[PDB]
């Protein structure tokens, strides 16, 4: 019988406190019935539907979800990080080879508005945008690599997200 | 007032003569600004050197003309815990936060050094003028925190104006004071006094006097 | 308040060039936060309505944080400054949604003369190596003022000065104290105080010290 596999909406698996997140599986279901069975650090929700709903997301809610229908196997996990702060580099792959793009973003505590935005690399500022807007990198090169963060302004307040490792390989 | 990064927080030493007195009492002070209308629950936590104490009183919020509010909560301290070199913590905790914010507050550090005082007689230009100006040079004295007085004859004399500390080029701080009296006073042959606390003079304590000779 | 875009200072003239007609005063204009996609910001100097030129103006400098910085310098006219003209710098550029304007002049003010007093060593301080000359500027205003040291021609180097202080009667007052060697106080050597305030005849006074 298949696995069942877990989903992430939206695609980051880090995200700040407050943020909203939404699991859904993909397997499908039997004629007798429909129902979802999530688990989260093997716990067991409670609700059967198809899709897990995090509105206001804690640090509770880090860890490893999973999911399984009538007509499919247990799902493999798939890690949520809730973290805590002002700002949190995000980024829809984490992994990185010669020529790929690096698409990186700078996410703020309940998406506000965010100015002044500056991304670093190796303590240097890098790339500068007025208005909070993602950076990307066309094709990555061996130099690219480094600790990277991102910096603005929370409404005077200067604020700072953690850093980020970022490898290029192959090449 | 959007108020989209939440409050702020500052965190004020006791006053040099606090800490110099026994009969005084010192007090650290914290206070929380832009506090939104909204989301207003302010908790304070206070740690002394890593150590959580609950002695502390908080006074009630306080409406500004922005429309924002003010926490204040003061911390009285112990004379040889500020002396010491104790160190002290504030934490604030907000719903308008992600976390409680941190600030942390102690006595300068660095082997204390005894001020020398001296007093300085009106120039003698000066005194085709209808008031004069006795000087208080305090010099040579670490850390800042200090405190200067004039006195005549048992009472205290008030219009004076001391200078801010500053730094010398041995890393030590030195001020002047200025003590402006009516040409006349000087002249009968009344004795003024500089005085200056300070915790490296001995008993926290010193007195100059200046007359005219 | 405001959202993002380039920032504006706008830094007004030293002093001591204000003073002397030798020298020459300047403004200056500095925008910061000024991003690659939109390089080009343009000044426009104010001299209380009067567009004015021969502004130098500098080329863009990428700083370290990788934005860009460009200040824009306009010579001044010693009376212009001193009798309170008010100047003005306006900056446009495409990421902005109006144009920028900043706006300083001389401290507002009847202009008051300072007194200048040279106080020797205390008695008791005859005694360490090295002895305090104390120089006393007060009753003065603005609080836009300089203050030397000098001996023999060669200005003097260990002194330090207070910063100014509100007196009670509205005016400022100072303090400069120099630090010499007891030796040299006891041979004889002359030590002079010069102020430099707009108060004053000339723009400069100077009152000696010496071994009474
Ligand atoms: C809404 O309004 C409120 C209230 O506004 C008040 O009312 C209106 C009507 C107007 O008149 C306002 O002018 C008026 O203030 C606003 O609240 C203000 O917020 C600002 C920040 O934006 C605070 O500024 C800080 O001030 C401290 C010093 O503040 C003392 O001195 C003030 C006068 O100088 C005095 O007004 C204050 O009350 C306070 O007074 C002290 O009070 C304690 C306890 O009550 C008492 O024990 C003391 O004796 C007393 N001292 C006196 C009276 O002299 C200043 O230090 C801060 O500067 C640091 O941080 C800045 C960051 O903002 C930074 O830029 C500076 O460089 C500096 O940085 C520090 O530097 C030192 C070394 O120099 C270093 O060691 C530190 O590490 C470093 N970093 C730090 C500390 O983080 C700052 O300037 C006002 O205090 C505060 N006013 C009041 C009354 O609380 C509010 O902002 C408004 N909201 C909006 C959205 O506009
Ligand atoms: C990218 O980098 C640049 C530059 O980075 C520089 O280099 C790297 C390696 C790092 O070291 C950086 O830290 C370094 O600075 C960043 O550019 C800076 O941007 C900030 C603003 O975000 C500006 O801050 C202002 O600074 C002025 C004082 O500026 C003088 O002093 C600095 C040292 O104190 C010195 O670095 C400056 O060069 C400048 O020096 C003067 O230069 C003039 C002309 O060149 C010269 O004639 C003078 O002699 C000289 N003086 C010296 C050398 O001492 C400060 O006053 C500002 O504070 C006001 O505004 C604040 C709001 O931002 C407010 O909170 C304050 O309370 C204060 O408020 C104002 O006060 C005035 C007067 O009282 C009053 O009239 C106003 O009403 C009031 N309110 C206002 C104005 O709103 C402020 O702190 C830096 O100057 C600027 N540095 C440079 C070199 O340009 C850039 O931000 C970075 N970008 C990013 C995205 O990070
Ligand atoms: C799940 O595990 C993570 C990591 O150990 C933990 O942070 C989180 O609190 C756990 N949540 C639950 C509901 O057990
Ligand atoms: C915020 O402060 C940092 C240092 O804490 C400073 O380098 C920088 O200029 C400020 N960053 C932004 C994006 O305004």
């Amino acid at each position: 019988l298949p696995k069942a596999v877990v989903f992430l909406e939206p695609q980051w698996y880090r995200v700040l406190e407050k943020d909203s997140v939404t699991l859904k599986c993909q397997g499908a279901y039997s004629p007798e019935d429909q129902s979802t069975q999530w688990f989260h650090n093997e716990s067991l929700i409670s609700s059967q539907a198809s899709s897990y709903f995090i509105d206001a997301a804690t640090v509770d809610d880090s860890g490893e979800y999973r999911c399984q229908t009538q007509l499919s196997t247990l799902s493999d996990p798939v890690q949520l990080e809730v973290h805590i702060g002002w700002l949190l580099l995000q980024a829809p792959r984490w992994v990185f080879k010669e020529e790929d793009p690096i698409h990186l973003r700078c996410h703020s505590w309940k998406n506000t508005a965010l100015h002044k935005v500056t991304y670093l690399q190796n303590g240097k500022g890098r790339k500068y945008f007025h208005h909070n807007s993602d950076f990307y990198i066309p094709k990555a090169t061996l130099k690219d690599s480094g600790s990277y963060f991102c910096r603005g302004l929370f409404g005077s307040k200067n604020v700072s997200s953690e850093t980020v490792q970022i490898t290029i390989t192959q090449g | 007032p959007e108020l989209l990064g939440g409050p702020s927080v500052f965190l004020f030493p006791p006053k040099p003569k606090d800490t110099l007195m026994i009969s005084r009492t010192p007090e650290v002070t914290c206070v929380v600004v832009d506090v939104s209308h909204e989301d207003p629950e302010v908790k304070f936590n206070w740690y002394v050197d890593g150590v959580e104490v609950h002695n502390a009183k908080t006074k009630p919020r306080e409406e500004q003309y922005n429309s924002t509010y003010r926490v204040v909560s003061v911390l009285t301290v112990l004379h040889q815990d500020w002396l010491n070199g104790k160190e002290y913590k504030c934490k604030v905790s907000n719903k308008a936060l992600p976390a409680p914010i941190e600030k942390t507050i102690s006595k300068a550090k660095g082997q204390p050094r005894e001020p020398q005082v001296y007093t300085l007689p009106p120039s003698r230009d000066e005194l085709t003028k209808n008031q004069v100006s006795l000087t208080c040079l305090v010099k040579g004295f670490y850390p800042s925190d200090i405190a200067v007085e004039w006195e005549s004859n048992g009472q205290p004399e008030n219009n004076y104006k001391t200078t801010p500390p500053v730094l010398d080029s041995d890393g030590s701080f030195f001020l002047y004071s200025k003590l402006t009296v009516d040409k006349s006073r000087w002249q009968q042959g009344n004795v003024f006094s500089c005085s200056v606390m300070h915790e490296a003079l001995h008993n926290h304590y010193t007195q100059k006097s200046l007359s005219l000779s």
